[PDB]
């Protein structure tokens, strides 16, 4: 009855004085907007239907038109920013928040979904959803003794919507809204559904993507052990956000970085730094770089966990972007490490793969590598082993490459190049 | 990623 | 030894 209607027909039904006719047309609209090939969102908007759909959200007496309108508006709100704006401009936000209390679960869920699309547009709509008071009713839907009694699809939708309220920067979500949400997020991070876990980790990754104070809010809730556990999961959709969150945390203070180390994170990096997904390797190497930028005792834990050989590994062979992250990890290690730690790094074979990367067509990695050489030489100066290092560099083809670089466009390159040749060679 | 259309029930 | 966010 309600399949493949024209917009013209939907409009005629919706403008009828007949609630049942309006219901059939709203369902027809929903089915249009639910089609996979190019749903006519803009024709629906141009027909002036959004205000009608929004008014139908408020018809408590007619639950089916509430649902059909909810779903229609959800699909419009899933499109461009402009499409989402049209839904918001129609007054949908408060009307969807009212529907969170619906006795009908399918309607409540639709309202959750719609608010998730609205908040996911960006900071401004996210913050407007929050101002209209969405968070209390959302969290009330998860206030049960055991999350396992909720329907799977419902809990997944709620988690996804909450993650969108945690998302975006410039600005980041209000501190009080983050404090309000975090306890429910901690609970979802212990739920056993892979999709709930993935979206919970994504939420934590967003909340840790910022200054130390934002990181502290999360770290203080004691989630880092659970994040490290999830970092060891089989499901890539869990590992990806868990590793991003862990990586975000170690961009903070040395004491925040230590909580990740204390939680056992470094024991997973052998796998992460050899992971077949390029992105996991990249992000794991980035994470390592901000751990090697830490304290000497923190560098020592990297050493004890057997991870220097894995950094030599990624430097020797990886996607280029991973190799650049590894070069950073080495410069940081050499910058902050004791002489013994820097010696160990050479003993593990760092020199040849570093020198092979000086052939790269990237100015930044060259500068990074040259800084690392300088730091290593400085440790050799303190041991009076500058010559053995010079010979090592020379034997693997390094001296050739550094010489060339004395004649490179970038100034800091040729400078650092020249200094090395003239001081050690 | 940020938005999701509902395709059916 | 400076942390670089991403």
């Amino acid at each position: 009855g309600t399949v493949n209607w024209s917009v013209e027909d939907i409009v005629k039904g919706i403008n009828s004085n007949n609630l049942e006719s309006q219901l059939q047309a709203t369902q027809a609209a929903r089915k249009l907007l639910s089609r996979e090939k190019q749903p006519p969102i803009d024709n629906i908007i141009r027909a002036g239907l959004i205000p009608k759909f929004v008014s139908f959200l408020g018809k408590t007496d007619c639950s089916p038109i509430q649902f059909e309108s909810a779903w229609a508006l959800t699909n419009i709100a899933s499109g461009t920013s402009e499409q989402t704006k049209a839904v918001v401009d129609g007054g949908a936000i408060p009307a969807f928040i009212s529907l969170l209390a619906s006795p009908h679960a399918h309607i409540s869920e639709q309202a959750v979904w719609a608010l998730g699309n609205i908040a996911g547009d960006g900071s401004a709509f996210r913050d407007l959803v929050i101002k209209h008071g969405a968070i209390d009713p959302l969290l009330a839907l998860l206030a049960v003794p055991d999350l396992s009694t909720l329907a799977c699809g419902y809990l997944r939708n709620l988690t996804w919507t909450l993650s969108n309220l945690c998302r975006n920067k410039n600005p980041a979500p209000p501190l009080d809204a983050v404090e309000q949400i975090l306890p429910t997020l901690v609970r979802l991070l212990h739920h056993n559904d892979p999709e709930v876990l993935a979206d919970s980790c994504w939420a934590i990754s967003y909340l840790t993507d910022g200054p130390n104070e934002r990181i502290e809010m999360v770290v203080k809730k004691g989630v880092v052990p659970q994040l490290v556990k999830l970092l060891g999961a089989t499901e890539l959709p869990i590992v990806t956000p868990a590793l991003r969150a862990i990586g975000n945390i170690v961009t903070g203070t040395d004491e925040q970085t230590q909580k990740v180390i204390d939680a056992g994170a470094l024991a997973v990096f052998p796998s992460l730094l050899t992971n077949p997904k390029t992105n996991i390797q990249k992000e794991a190497t980035w994470t390592m770089s901000n751990i090697t930028a830490g304290r000497q005792d923190q560098i020592q834990q990297v050493v004890n966990h057997g991870l220097v050989p894995f950094l030599v590994g990624v430097l020797s062979k990886a996607d280029f972007k991973t190799q650049k992250e590894a070069a950073w990890a080495i410069t940081n290690y050499t910058s902050g490490g004791t002489v013994e730690q820097i010696v160990y790094l050479v003993h593990c074979g760092i020199i040849e793969p570093l020198m092979n990367l000086l052939s790269a067509k990237d100015t930044k990695i060259i500068q990074v590598i040259l800084d690392a050489i300088s730091n290593i030489f400085q440790a050799a100066e303190k041991l009076g082993e500058t010559e053995k290092l010079s010979i090592m560099i020379e034997e693997c083809g390094g001296l050739d490459k550094i010489e060339a670089l004395q004649r490179h466009e970038n100034e800091s390159v040729y400078k650092a190049s020249l200094n090395l040749i003239e001081k050690y060679f | 990623p940020e938005k999701k259309p509902k395709i059916d029930e």
